[PDB]
């Protein structure tokens, strides 16, 4: 973001990112599972604060 | 000597009847609030 055109930062995204891995992994892609939302409580008690 | 016999027994019915629901719902209840408490879990961290 700031002074400069598209063009300039997708060449130097292809000159300087190229060697990335490929779009395929070897098959071990990190897939997020959902994450349980538990109601509940945690006291830390510090009456010296 | 007891002409209120006969009502107090089907009264009496009808009371049992009440408590064998009322009594493990009220029980139900007391158990849901106080399971908070019951299976709160306690730890001590001071310091070092
Ligand atoms: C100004 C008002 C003052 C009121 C003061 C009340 C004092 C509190 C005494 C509590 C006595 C318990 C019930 C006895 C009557 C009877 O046994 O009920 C008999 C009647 C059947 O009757 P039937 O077949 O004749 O008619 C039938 C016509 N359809 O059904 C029952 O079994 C109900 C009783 C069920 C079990 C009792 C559970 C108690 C819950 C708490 C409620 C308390 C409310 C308090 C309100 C002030």
């Amino acid at each position: 973001a700031g002074g400069l055109e598209h063009r300039q930062l997708l060449d130097l995204a292809q000159k300087h990112f190229s060697g990335l891995s490929g779009t395929y992994d070897e098959d071990a892609v990190p897939t997020l599972s959902p994450c349980r939302f538990t109601g509940s409580q945690i006291c830390h008690r510090e009456d010296g604060l | 000597a007891e002409p209120e016999h006969d009502h107090r027994k089907r009264m009496g019915l009808k009371m049992l009847l009440m408590m064998g629901l009322l009594l493990p719902l009220v029980y139900a209840m007391k158990r849901h609030k106080w399971s908070v408490l019951k299976s709160r879990k306690l730890a001590y961290r001071p310091p070092k």
